[PDB]
C-alpha cells in the first residue's frame, strides 16, 4: 500500500520561511496541496501546490510563508492547524507559533556612564536566520528602582536592521543599574535587556590582573597558594608601585574577609609574588576539618597604588575554586539514553572546575582497560563502549588516568541511562556518530551512518533520508541509497558557512514490523561546529605597522566583509572595561542566545520515535494515525 | 498629560525652578499618583574628616 | 612657550559611533574599504568593534581591534569626579616618560581659572621646572579652591627643553555647592475623581516648599512625578478543561 | 624646593609598622616631590605622632 507522511518543524515563526517534507512509499506524478489555516476554528492563511517527481524518489522540497497577520492576539497562547492533501487523502496537525519573531541585540557604546552624558545604543533587529528584517520596536529606559523614565516606539522599515537611538542622562539622577528593555511591537513578552552602570567615576590609568600559578586550589598543598600581580598600563607598559592584597571566601550570598591575610607587596617592574599560607587560611575559619571547604571558592581582592599615589585600581579575581580533584566531568552534550548491542559513544566534556576546557587529559573506566583518549582544543574527548543487548540499564562514571598525579584525585559521577523503547522488540536502532575533530567552513566532514538491523529485513531498506536542523529550521534534506551487503556508508558533506553554530542531523526510513504494519525507525545526533562568523568581517590597519600611532594622527582603517552589508563602528576606551567589563557584546553571546532559543536541548534519541523527534524538534504525522506530542512553552524545561 | 492603562507606570517628570504653589486637575475615570519633591542644598554643614 | 602650542581636549569614553556601507564589488566574498579616521587626543588603548548586517549571510561581530596610542613623553591630569565650593583641594599632574636613555628637564604650567582660586593669576603665573630621569614617573600636586558651581576647566601644559616635544591636557570637573544634597518630599497625593473630587472635575493645591535652611546663591529643583496605578482585578482563567471531557 | 631627609626614612623603615619603598631610598634630593607612608595600625586611644 502507498505510504505518505509529513515532516514539519516543531515551532514556526510569523513572517518567516518554513519548509515541510513529503515522501511517497507510490511512484507517479501526484500533486500535493498544503493549506495553512488558523486555529481554533476554520477561518485561510496560505495555500501552496507542488507535484512530486518519480525520478527523484519524491522528496519534499516544499516551503511556505505564514502570512503577516494582525488579528492574532490577551490570554493564552495560540496554535495553527497545518493541512496537506495529495489529491485523495487528508493529513493535518497542530503546530505552535512563536512571538519570538527574531532577536534584538542592544549594544551600547559603553558599560558605565556619568550623570550629564549621553547613552548611545543600537538595536540590531534580526530574524531567526540572523538576517536583517523590518519590524516595529518598543523601547523602555528603566531606573534602578524598576519603573521606566522614557518610552519610545520606532520602525525598522528600509533601515537594514540598525536602529540607532540615544538618551540624555539628567544631572540630577539616581545612581546604579539602569536598564534598556526593547521588544517587538507584536510581542510584549519578547523583552530584551541591556543593563549599564550610572556612577560618578574617573578613568583608571592601568589594568591590574591577579593570576594564580595554579588556577585552582588544593586542600593538601604543603607550600600554599601563589598568586602573581600583573599591573600594566592600558597602553601595555610596566608600572612601579605598591599593592595591597586581601582574600576571602565566597559563601552563599555573603563575603567573609580575613584581616590576617592582609599583605602589602612591592610591584617590581609590573610583577608581584604573593603567597597565602595554609595556616592563615585555616585560622580564618573555625572549622576543625579542612574538607568542609570543598564546594566553596576563594576570592582575591587587590588594590595597586602608584608611587605617585595618583590612581586607585581595585581588581578582584573572584572564584578561585578549592577542589580535591582539579578536573570535573560533564554530561551536557551527551545523550541520556543508551543503545543496547550497538556501541554507545559518549561525548566526554572534562574541564577545569570553573568551565574552562582541559587539554591532553585522558578518560578511564572502572571495568574497561587499555582504553584512553586525548582532549583537543574545544575540550571534548571520545570513547567507545559496547553495551548489554538485554534491557539492563547502564550506569557508568568517567575516571582519569593522568600521570604525575595521585589516584585519589580522580573525579567521578554516576550517570543514569535509559533503554530505548523499540517497537515490536525489533532491535533496530540508528547512530549518526561523527568523528570529533575541529569543524571549519570549507572543509569536508565524513559523517558516518551507523547501521544495526537484522539479516531478515536488512536488504529491504533501499535508501536513507537525512535532514539538517539548524536554528530550529530544516536546513537541508537529502537521500543516500543503501544497497544490500553494506553495514556502513560515509557521506563526505561539504560543511559550509550555513552550519554554524550546530546542526541536528536526523535520519529516517520506513520499516515493516513483523506483520504488514508500518513503522518508522529514526534518530538524530548533536553536532557542533567551531563558532566563527557566518560571514567574514575583520578589521585591521591599511598601513605596514611601521611605528606606533601618536595622539591626534589619522590611520586608514581596513575593513573586510561581505558585499551589501552595513558595518557599524564603535571606538571605546578600555578604561570602561577596567571599571566594568560586564555585559559586552560578543559573537559567543549571540550564539548562546541562539542556542538558548533553539528548539532542542536534549541531544536526542528519546524513549520512542516521538521522543526522538521531540528532542530533535520535529512533528511527524501520517494516515496510519501515528503522531507526536506538543509543547507550549518557549524554552526547554529546567 | 494623558494616562492610559497600556502606557501607565511611566515616570512623567515635570521640572520647575521657582518655589510657588501648584494647581493640578485630575479628571477622567480611574486613579493616579502624584509626588512633588524639591531637591536642594541645606545649610546643615557639620564637620568631613 | 605655552602660547603657540595647542593642547589635548577631546577625551571621550566612546567615539566612532558611525555607520558604513560595503559596496565595492566582491573579490571572493571580501570587500576592501579604506577609510580615514582620526584617533582621539586621549593616550590609551581603543577597542574598536565592528558589527556587519548583511542581507545574504547574516550578522557578524569582529574580534575586537585594539589600537595602542603612545608618546615618549606626555602628561596625565588626574581629577576626582566633583569638588565642593570654598574648599581646599589638591590635584595630581603626572608626567610620564618612556624614553629609555634621556634626562628630561621640563617646564610645567597651568593657566588660571577665573572660577578657581590657585596660585595662578592673570599676571603672577606658575613657573616651575622639574627633572625626570629616563623611564620613570613624576607627580605635581596643585592646590585649588572652587568658587562657583558648574563644569569648570583645568589647563595643564608641559614643554621639554632641547627637544621639540610638548603636551597639554584640558579636563572638566563638576563643582558642587557645600552641604548635603537632600530631598524634602513636599507633597504626596492620590488623584481620584468622583471619589475625592466634585462632580468629575477636580482641582488640588500644592503649597510652596519649606526651604527654611537652604544655602543661598543656589538653585533648587522641583520635580513633579505622575504615575498610573494598575487596578488589575479578577476574572482570571476560567474552569479547566478536564471537567469537560464527558460532554 | 623641599625634600624629606634620607636617614630619617631609613630609621622609619628599620622600625616596625612603618614601610618606605626601596625605590624611594635611591631617590635622592634631586627628586623627592611626594612621599608615601603605610601604617600597619592606627592607634584610636591616643595620637600617633611621626616627625
Ligand atoms: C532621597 O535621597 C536618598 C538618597 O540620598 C534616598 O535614600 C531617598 O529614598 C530619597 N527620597 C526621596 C523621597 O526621593
Amino acid at each position: 500500500s502507498p505510504m505518505y507522511s509529513i515532516i514539519t518543524p516543531n515551532i514556526l515563526r510569523l513572517e518567516s520561511e518554513e519548509t515541510m517534507v513529503l515522501e511517497a512509499h507510490a511512484q507517479g506524478d501526484v500533486p500535493v496541496t498544503v493549506t495553512v489555516h488558523d486555529f481554533p476554528g476554520k477561518k485561510v492563511l496560505s495555500s501552496e501546490k507542488t507535484v512530486l517527481t518519480p525520478a527523484t524518489n519524491h522528496m519534499g522540497n516544499v516551503t511556505f510563508t505564514i502570512p503577516a497577520n494582525r488579528e492574532f492576539k490577551k490570554g493564552r497562547n495560540k496554535f495553527v492547524t497545518v493541512q496537506a492533501t495529495f489529491g485523495t487523502q487528508v493529513v493535518e496537525k497542530v503546530v505552535l507559533v512563536s512571538l519570538q519573531s527574531g532577536y534584538l541585540f542592544i549594544q551600547t557604546d559603553k558599560t558605565i556612564y556619568t550623570p550629564g552624558s549621553t547613552v548611545l545604543y543600537r538595536i540590531f533587529t534580526v530574524n531567526h536566520k540572523l538576517l536583517p528584517v523590518g519590524r516595529t520596536v518598543m523601547v523602555n529606559i528603566e531606573n534602578p528602582e524598576g519603573i521606566p523614565v522614557k518610552q519610545d516606539s520606532l520602525s525598522s522599515q528600509n533601515q537594514l536592521g540598525v536602529l540607532p537611538l540615544s538618551w540624555d542622562i539628567p544631572e540630577l539622577v539616581n545612581m546604579g543599574q539602569w536598564k534598556i528593555r526593547a521588544y517587538y511591537e507584536n510581542s510584549p513578552q519578547q523583552v530584551f535587556s541591556t543593563e549599564f552602570e550610572v556612577k560618578e567615576y574617573v578613568l583608571p590609568s592601568f589594568e591590574v590582573i591577579v593570576e594564580p600559578t595554579e588556577k585552582f586550589y588544593y586542600i593538601y598543598n604543603e607550600k600554599g597558594l601563589e598568586v602573581t600581580i600583573t599591573a600594566r598600563f592600558l597602553y601595555g607598559k610596566k608600572v612601579e608601585g605598591t599593592a595591597f592584597v586581601i582574600f576571602g571566601i565566597q559563601d552563599g550570598e555573603q563575603r567573609i574577609s580575613l584581616p590576617e591575610s592582609l599583605k602589602r607587596i612591592p610591584i617590581e617592574d609590573g610583577s608581584g609574588e604573593v603567597v597565602l599560607s595554609r595556616k592563615v587560611l585555616l585560622d580564618g575559619v573555625q572549622n576543625p576539618r579542612a574538607e568542609d571547604l570543598v564546594g566553596k571558592s576563594l576570592y582575591v581582592s587587590a588594590t595597586v597604588i602608584l608611587h605617585s599615589g595618583s590612581d586607585m585600581v581595585q581588581a578582584e579575581r573572584s572564584g578561585i575554586p578549592i577542589v580535591t580533584s582539579p578536573y570535573q566531568i560533564h554530561f551536557t552534550k551527551t545523550p541520556k539514553y543508551f543503545k543496547p548491542g550497538m556501541p554507545f559513544d559518549l561525548m566526554v566534556f572534562v574541564t577545569n572546575p570553573d568551565g574552562s576546557p582541559a587539554y591532553r587529559v585522558p578518560v578511564a573506566v572502572q571495568g574497561e582497560d587499555t582504553v584512553q583518549s586525548l582532549t583537543q582544543g574545544d575540550g571534548v574527548a571520545k570513547l567507545s563502549i559496547n553495551t548489554h543487548p538485554s534491557q539492563k540499564p547502564l550506569s557508568i562514571t568517567v575516571r582519569t588516568k593522568k600521570q604525575e598525579l595521585s589516584e585519589a584525585e580522580q573525579a567521578t559521577r554516576t550517570m543514569q541511562a535509559l533503554p530505548y523503547s523499540t517497537v515490536g522488540n525489533s532491535n533496530n536502532y540508528l547512530h549518526l556518530s561523527v568523528l570529533r575533530t575541529e569543524l571549519r567552513p570549507g572543509e569536508t566532514l565524513n559523517v558516518n551512518f551507523l547501521l544495526r538491523m537484522d539479516r531478515a529485513h536488512e536488504a529491504k531498506i533501499r535508501y536513507y533520508t537525512y535532514l539538517i536542523m539548524n536554528k530550529g529550521r530544516l536546513l537541508k534534506a537529502g537521500r543516500q541509497v543503501r544497497e544490500p551487503g553494506q553495514d556502513l556508508v560515509v557521506l563526505p558533506l561539504s560543511i559550509t558557512t550555513d552550519f554554524i553554530p550546530s546542526f541536528r542531523l536526523v535520519a529516517y526510513y520506513t520499516l515493516i514490523g513483523a506483520s504488514g504494519q508500518r513503522e518508522v525507525v529514526a534518530d538524530s545526533v548533536w553536532v557542533d561546529v567551531k563558532d566563527s562568523c557566518v560571514g567574514s568581517l575583520v578589521v585591521k590597519s591599511g598601513q605596514s605597522e611601521d611605528r606606533q600611532p601618536v595622539p591626534g594622527q589619522q590611520m586608514t582603517l581596513k575593513i573586510e566583509g561581505d558585499h551589501g552589508a552595513r558595518v557599524v563602528l564603535v571606538a571605546v576606551d578600555k578604561g570602561v572595561f577596567v571599571l566594568n567589563k560586564k555585559n559586552k557584546l560578543t559573537q559567543s553571546k549571540i550564539w548562546d542566545v541562539v542556542e538558548k532559543a533553539d528548539i532542542g536541548c536534549t541531544p536526542g534519541s528519546g524513549k520512542d520515535y516521538a521522543g526522538v523527534f521531540s528532542d530533535a524538534g520535529l512533528t511527524f504525522t501520517s494516515s496510519s494515525g501515528q503522531q507526536t506530542a506538543q509543547r507550549a512553552e518557549l524554552q526547554c524545561p529546567q | 498629560h494623558r494616562i492610559h492603562w497600556e502606557s501607565a507606570s511611566l515616570l512623567r517628570s515635570e521640572e520647575t525652578k521657582e518655589n510657588e504653589g501648584f494647581t493640578v486637575t485630575a479628571e477622567g475615570k480611574g486613579q493616579g499618583t502624584l509626588s512633588v519633591v524639591t531637591m536642594y542644598h541645606a545649610k546643615a554643614k557639620d564637620q568631613t574628616c | 612657550a605655552e602660547e603657540n602650542i595647542v593642547s589635548r581636549s577631546e577625551f571621550p569614553e566612546s567615539w566612532l559611533w558611525n555607520v558604513e556601507d560595503l559596496k565595492e564589488p566582491p573579490k571572493n566574498g571580501i570587500s576592501t574599504k579604506l577609510m580615514n579616521i582620526f584617533l582621539k587626543d586621549s593616550i590609551t588603548t581603543w577597542e574598536i568593534l565592528a558589527v556587519s548586517m548583511s542581507d545574504k549571510k547574516g550578522i557578524c561581530v569582529a574580534d575586537p581591534f585594539e589600537v595602542t596610542v603612545m608618546q615618549d613623553f606626555f602628561i596625565d591630569l588626574r581629577l576626582p569626579y566633583s569638588v565642593v565650593r570654598n574648599e581646599q583641594v589638591e590635584i595630581r599632574a603626572v608626567l610620564y616618560n618612556y624614553r629609555q636613555n634621556q634626562e628630561l628637564k621640563v617646564r610645567v604650567e597651568l593657566l588660571h581659572n577665573p572660577a578657581f582660586c590657585s596660585l595662578a593669576t592673570t599676571k603672577r603665573r606658575h613657573q616651575q621646572t622639574v627633572t625626570i630621569p629616563p623611564k620613570s614617573s613624576l607627580s605635581v600636586p596643585y592646590v585649588i579652591v572652587p568658587l562657583k558651581t558648574g563644569l569648570q576647566e583645568v589647563e595643564v601644559k608641559a614643554a621639554v627643553y632641547h627637544h621639540f616635544i610638548s603636551d597639554g591636557v584640558r579636563k572638566s570637573l563638576k563643582v558642587v555647592p557645600e552641604g548635603i544634597r537632600m530631598n524634602k518630599t513636599v507633597a504626596v497625593r492620590t488623584l481620584d475623581p468622583e471619589r475625592l473630587g466634585r462632580e468629575g472635575v477636580q482641582k488640588e493645591d500644592i503649597p510652596p516648599a519649606d526651604l527654611s535652611d537652604q544655602v543661598p546663591d543656589t538653585e533648587s529643583e522641583t520635580r513633579i512625578l505622575l504615575q498610573g496605578t494598575p487596578v488589575a482585578q479578577m476574572t482570571e482563567d476560567a474552569v479547566d478543561a478536564e471537567r469537560l471531557k464527558h460532554l | 624646593g623641599f625634600a624629606p631627609d634620607t636617614d630619617d626614612l631609613k630609621q622609619l623603615a628599620n622600625g616596625v609598622d612603618r614601610y618606605i619603598s626601596k625605590y624611594e631610598l635611591d631617590k635622592a634630593f634631586s627628586d623627592r616631590n611626594t612621599l608615601i607612608i603605610y601604617l600597619d595600625k592606627v592607634s584610636h586611644s591616643e595620637d600617633d605622632c611621626l616627625a
